[PDB]
């Protein structure tokens, strides 16, 4: 933090915020608000990027000139990774897949990169390290995705000891996997559940929270060490979630019970296509897991962070799914869904 | 150590050897995390629970009219009298004079170029004390 | 010429490079820092001194029109060459 | 502690309603400082400044007694209200 | 030195009848703004921040400067209702993108030197 | 008068149009308060406000006037006077080939009387002045803003208006949308002093303080 | 007379609320009222005649891709023009800033004799012309 590192200005796109971040898996959902946010208030943001440049160009625009610096990274290349944090005082890593690919599995994205560039930012100097865990991870969790989420969580603490690591719950947005992913399920006539959605309770988060945490925990000098779980306000069951957005859409709803072992063997089918599958076994898993309630970590208040009500933030993500006979229905048109009181 | 601001760094009150109050002007803002002196004690105060009853620099200069109001009377002498009363008060005890002679601790010009933080932090005052004890022993353009 | 600070960046012809733990370093990785290799001082220094047999010799930069405003020299002090403002060619006195 | 700390007094070199506390410090103030060695008493005049006499006492507690149009034996028993209360 | 023309009011009582009745416009306009618009929020907040811009103005007491609000609030309005305007602009009233500033000494003097 | 770099004078029409001044005067002493004709054989009439109708009428109207034609109206920012702006009326005549000013004033608060009513051209030109100075005009048709942006606060045209502005647009990702937010410049804008501190004219010299 | 029927207003002159100004920079400005001073390295004292308004200087920060000088202040580059100190501070009252006046300096009237030069009998003898 020497003297270029001194902040200065008005927390404005032209001032010096003070913060130099490496932000790994920057071009997906919830790398474009981090970016977004780190140079809104004047940070040197280095974005290592795996895919094509094309895919990176709606985060120029996030921070002024010279601002936003793109790099050429390898997952399995450790000095790329070197190249990419030497120079930093932050890194946050977002990487992370819902599938598994011929070439990564769910242990070598989650596990083994998580851990690559861990150690390479100690050996770095690096000062601090921002790690985004899943909220229902553990070692006896019927999804390798939260089975390896467990792992990788272990092996940044043994590498990184004062790193920080956060633990969303399902988090709903624009660009998400979550709110989409119900709607999107109308192609197909009905909404599978199983146990018809009775037995699983949801406590999905909103990205921007998600987003104003990392922030400042990066700002915050005590967050280093610390375990966080960022959840949302309220906990709804699935079958109540779902029936929730399927009101917003004004789509119909025709949910019918599956068993457990059916949604397996549709998932598996699904597995085949050669890119984004649109469902898999391990996103049934996940959908259908009950959200943890660890009261012993500290949540989103404990950063200075309101969590936002699914309520108030659901119309914006889901007025995409409706009819041109509903696009203008208001939000409070849709009664709130049912929530699971303590 | 406080980082503070220096004369050309701050609006602040200084009164010259003739008793006239006169106010700097902001030229340049402190250099890094300095902060303009004023405000280190304000800040300092509130942290320790006696918060100080002034929040901005027309508060502070208010309270510098209840000390002494000369203090904001920018340009102007104010006249001081009562040189009879000092006279009698001093008179009171008799201390004796120190055989010593008098001597000003700038005897030469050498003793002039540095007397402060600033002036001697600077390169240019470091040259003219070498000039005029050492001599001049490429101007073109 | 051009150096390197121990880090092996090039430092310009006005001196600067980054430090070891400036953070703007990073602009150049995947690309280069852009130096020119003609340091004018070195250049200039090359050039021979010019003898004149008069006290006060005129440089016009060369060529005319397409040279620098017509400057006047004087060579009276003997200790060291005259030297033009504009372009940096020195001159000398023929054995004063 | 809560005793007497300063005292500052306040007055005009030509207004009249600054007549009393001049014709105090011209031939009181001698006094009223031998008898109190140890304690500052600031006299500070400015130019059309209503009479003031502020006194300071233990942990910056300041109170301020108006002396505008005093005569020259209120102001003596305006101090004596403070140098003898030590409140 | 007091003898001025007026705009529309001659006295605050006359002005104050704009006033109100450019409050009674913007108070049936916003269920509209919120729909034609399609923006996220809901009529209680629209209708709120409606609120809170007259009540900015609130220490006005004199009725030429009132008619230049009423005349400039009411060109807002006609904007708003004929879709001169587009989202960005209805919602620049919220400042959703700029980060709360710090109101208290202590918070100030970290971050920089204004006051 | 054959002097090559030196502009020639053109006294004839000098003459001409210092008479038809004084004929304007005679005929609205009510209104014109000053009348004054330029070194370049430009007219100038000042008038006060509340003349602004009847000023421009009778010069649209008059026989011997016949200015048919509003060449430009136009407000001029002098935050030194109780009266900080100056309405400018360019107008001309066809008949004649000639050309007046006609100049008033008005401050922050004080409405000017529009002059659609003489000159359809005008509607435009006060929007941009109400746009660009905050004059307003009374019985415009519609009065709005013509050049700014919408929801545009200030009026950038005053002399205490910053030349960037308190606002800047950019494209925010996190709502999608078009956000303003205060100014920040990656380089300032420099401020030169360029005045000489020697006196250039002595012929518009003022009286010492 | 006039006939515009005009009305009776008795209030200091405020137009904070329509100038568009942000809260920000009319609360916590300080504009100086001054007459500029002679620029020591000439002579010419024609910049030394109107009176000019100036606010308080906010920070400079150092851009960080070439260094250049970054502001977020608007109004670091206004400067008002008036003809005297009167109009000068009934704009800053009109427009609520908060103003410091300076009095105008003026050069002194000197006695100056060239026949002092040369003088029987005074320390005003010159050693050189
Ligand atoms: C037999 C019909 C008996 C009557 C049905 C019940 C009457 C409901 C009355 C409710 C009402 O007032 O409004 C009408 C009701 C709701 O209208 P609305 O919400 O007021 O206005 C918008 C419309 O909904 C428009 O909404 P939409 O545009 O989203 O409609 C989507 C879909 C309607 O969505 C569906 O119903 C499709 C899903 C049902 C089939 C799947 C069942 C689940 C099977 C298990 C899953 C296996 C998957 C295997 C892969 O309809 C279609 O477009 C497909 C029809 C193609 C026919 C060729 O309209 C309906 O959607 C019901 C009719 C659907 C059946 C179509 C029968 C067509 C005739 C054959
Ligand atoms: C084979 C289908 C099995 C029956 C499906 C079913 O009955 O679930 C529908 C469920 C019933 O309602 P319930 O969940 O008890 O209460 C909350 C509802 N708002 O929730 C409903 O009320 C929705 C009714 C849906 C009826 C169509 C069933 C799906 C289409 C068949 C596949
Ligand atoms: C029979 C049993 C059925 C079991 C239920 C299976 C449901 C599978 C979940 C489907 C949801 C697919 C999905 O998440 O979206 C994929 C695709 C693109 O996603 P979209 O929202 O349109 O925009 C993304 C922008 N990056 O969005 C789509 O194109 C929707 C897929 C339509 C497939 C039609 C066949
Ligand atoms: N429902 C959710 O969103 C949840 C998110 N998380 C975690 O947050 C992080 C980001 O989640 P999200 O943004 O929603 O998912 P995305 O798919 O939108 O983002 C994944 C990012 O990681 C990169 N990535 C994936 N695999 C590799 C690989 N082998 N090598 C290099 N880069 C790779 C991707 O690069 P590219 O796109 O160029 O291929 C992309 O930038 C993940 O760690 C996730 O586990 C945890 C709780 C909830
Ligand atoms: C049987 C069979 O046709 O198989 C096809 C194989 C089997 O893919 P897999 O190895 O089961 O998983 C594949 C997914 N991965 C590697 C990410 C885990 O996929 C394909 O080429 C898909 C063919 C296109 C199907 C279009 C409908
Ligand atoms: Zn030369």
């Amino acid at each position: 933090l020497h003297h270029a590192v001194i902040p200065h200005g008005k927390g404005g796109r032209s001032s010096v915020s003070g913060i130099v971040a490496t932000v790994f898996g920057a071009t997906g959902f919830l790398g474009r608000y981090v970016v977004n946010h780190l140079g809104r208030m004047g940070s040197q943001v280095i974005v290592p990027h795996r895919c094509e440049p094309y895919d990176t160009m709606h985060l120029r625009p996030m921070g002024d000139l010279g601002q936003i610096i793109f790099m050429d990274w390898n997952g399995r290349d450790k000095d790329s990774i070197r190249r990419a944090v030497e120079h930093s005082s932050v890194v946050i890593n977002l990487v992370g897949r819902e599938w598994e690919t011929q070439n990564f599995d769910f242990e070598d994205v989650f596990v083994k990169i998580p851990q690559a560039i861990a150690q390479v930012s100690k050996e770095a100097g690096v000062e601090k390290f921002i790690h985004i865990s899943h909220l229902n991870a553990d070692i006896k969790s019927s999804s390798k995705y939260l089975r390896s989420k467990a792992v990788g969580e272990k092996e940044v603490r043994e590498t990184f000891p004062e790193a920080t690591i956060i633990k969303p719950a399902e988090i709903f947005g624009r660009e998400d996997r979550f709110l989409n992913y119900f709607a999107n399920i109308r192609w197909f006539g009905g909404v599978p559940l199983i146990s018809l959605g009775k037995k699983t309770v949801k406590q999905p988060v909103y990205i921007v929270d998600v987003t104003k945490g990392i922030i400042n925990a990066i700002k915050d000098p005590d967050a280093r060490g610390k375990t966080f779980a960022f959840v949302g306000p309220s906990r709804y069951l699935l079958f109540d979630l779902v029936q929730y957005v399927f009101a917003v859409a004004h789509r119909p709803f025709l949910p019918y019970p599956l068993p457990h072992f059916a949604y397996r063997w549709i998932g598996r089918l699904f597995e085949i296509s050669p890119f984004e599958p649109w469902t898999t076994r391990d996103k049934v898993e996940r959908i259908h897991t009950t959200d943890k309630i660890l009261p012993h970590l500290p949540g989103l208040e404990d950063l200075g962070v309101e969590a936002t009500p699914l309520e108030l933030k659901a119309i914006e993500v889901l007025r995409r799914h409706r009819t041109y006979r509903w696009l203008s229905s208001e939000i409070e048109d849709v009664q709130p869904a049912k929530t699971i009181p303590t | 150590i406080l980082p503070g601001a220096a004369y050309t760094e701050k609006s602040a009150t200084y009164v010259n050897t003739e008793g006239r109050a006169q106010q700097t002007k902001v030229a340049v803002t402190p250099p890094g995390l300095a902060r303009e002196d004023w405000k280190i004690i304000r800040a300092l105060s509130e942290i320790a629970g006696m918060t100080l009853p002034y929040d901005t620099l027309d508060q502070v200069r208010n309270r510098l009219e209840e000390v002494s109001p000369n203090l904001v009377r920018y340009d102007d002498v104010e006249g001081a009298n009562y040189f009879q009363q000092a006279s009698e008060l001093s008179k009171l005890v008799n201390q004796q004079l120190l055989a010593d002679p008098l001597v000003p601790p700038q005897l030469t010009i050498k003793d002039f170029y540095m007397t402060d933080s600033i002036s001697r932090a600077s390169q240019t005052m470091a040259k003219c004390v070498k000039a005029v004890t050492e001599g001049a022993h490429p101007s073109i353009c | 010429g051009v150096r390197t600070s121990p880090t092996g960046e090039k430092v310009t012809h006005t001196g600067q490079v980054y430090d070891d733990g400036d953070y703007r370093k990073v602009r150049f990785v995947g690309r280069q820092k852009e130096v020119n290799e003609n340091f004018a001082i070195d250049l200039i220094a090359e050039q021979p001194v010019s003898q004149v047999g008069s006290r006060v010799i005129s440089c016009d930069g060369g060529g005319g029109a397409l040279g620098h405003p017509r400057v006047y020299i004087n060579l009276d002090k003997e200790t060291k060459t005259g030297t033009c403002g504009y372009c940096g060619l020195q001159f000398r006195q023929q054995h004063h | 502690k809560l005793g007497l700390r300063e005292i500052r007094i306040h007055l005009c070199q030509r207004s009249p309603g600054s007549q009393g506390v001049r014709d105090f410090i011209e031939k009181r103030y001698v006094e009223l400082k031998k008898a109190n060695p140890d304690l500052p008493i600031l006299i500070r005049e400015c130019s059309d400044v209503q009479p003031k006499l502020w006194a300071r006492y233990a942990f910056g507690q300041e109170k301020n007694v108006s002396l505008n149009n005093f005569s020259a034996d209120q102001v003596t028993r305006a101090l004596e209200n403070v140098l003898s209360s030590k409140a | 030195s007091t003898s001025v023309k007026p705009i529309f009011s001659r006295d605050m009582n006359e002005a104050k009848r704009r006033v109100r009745e450019l409050y009674r416009a913007w108070y049936r306009e916003v269920p509209n703004t919120v729909h034609l618009f399609q923006l996220d929020i809901s009529v209680k907040q629209g209708r709120d921040k409606v609120r809170e811009m007259f009540k900015k103005n609130a220490h006005i007491t004199d009725p030429r400067v009132v008619d230049l609000l009423v005349i400039k609030g009411k060109m807002e309005l006609e904007e708003t209702i004929k879709v001169w305007k587009q989202r960005t602009h209805v919602m620049r009233f919220f400042h959703e993108t700029e980060a709360p500033r710090p109101k208290d000494f202590l918070s100030k003097f970290y971050v920089g030197h204004d006051p | 008068d054959t002097r090559p770099t030196v502009r020639p004078r053109n006294d004839v029409a000098h003459k001409q149009l210092s008479a038809f001044g004084e004929y304007v005067a005679e005929i609205l002493p009510k209104y014109v308060q000053q009348v004054q004709v330029s070194c370049f054989n430009e007219l100038e009439i000042c008038i006060h406000p509340d003349g602004v109708i009847p000023v421009l009428t009778f010069l649209r109207d008059h026989s011997n006037a016949q200015f048919k034609s509003l060449a430009d109206l136009t407000a001029v920012d002098i935050p030194t006077r109780q009266n900080r702006f100056e309405i400018v009326y360019n107008l001309l005549s066809l008949r004649f080939n000639s050309r007046i000013r006609v100049k008033t004033y008005t401050d922050e608060l004080t409405p000017i009387e529009s002059s659609v009513p003489v000159y359809k051209a005008a509607n435009w030109y006060e929007r941009e002045i109400w746009d660009m100075f905050g004059v307003f005009f009374a019985n415009h048709p519609d009065l709005r803003r013509i050049l700014t942006d919408y929801g545009f606060e200030g009026h950038p045209f005053r002399k205490d208006f910053p030349l960037s502005g308190y606002v800047e647009l950019r494209y925010d990702d996190e709502v999608k949308r078009v956000v303003a937010e205060p100014v920040e410049l990656a380089q300032e804008f420099r401020k030169f002093d360029l005045n000489s501190p020697w006196e250039a004219f002595p012929a518009y010299r003022q009286p010492p303080e | 007379t006039r006939d515009t029927q005009l009305i009776t207003v008795d209030e200091k002159l405020d137009i904070t609320t329509i100038t568009g100004v942000p809260e920000e920079h009319i609360k916590t400005r300080k504009a100086r009222i001054f007459v500029p001073a002679r620029n020591n390295m000439q002579s010419g004292v024609n910049n030394t005649k109107k009176w000019k308004m100036e606010f308080d200087t906010r920070e400079r920060w150092e851009n960080p891709l070439m260094g250049w000088a970054s502001t977020a202040d608007p109004l670091s580059n206004l400067v008002l023009t008036f003809s005297t100190k009167e109009d000068a501070v009934a704009f800053a009252e009109k427009n609520g800033w908060s103003y410091d006046v300076e009095e105008r300096k003026v050069p002194k009237p000197k006695s100056k004799s060239y026949g002092a030069n040369f003088s029987w009998n005074k320390r005003t003898r010159v050693s050189t012309k």
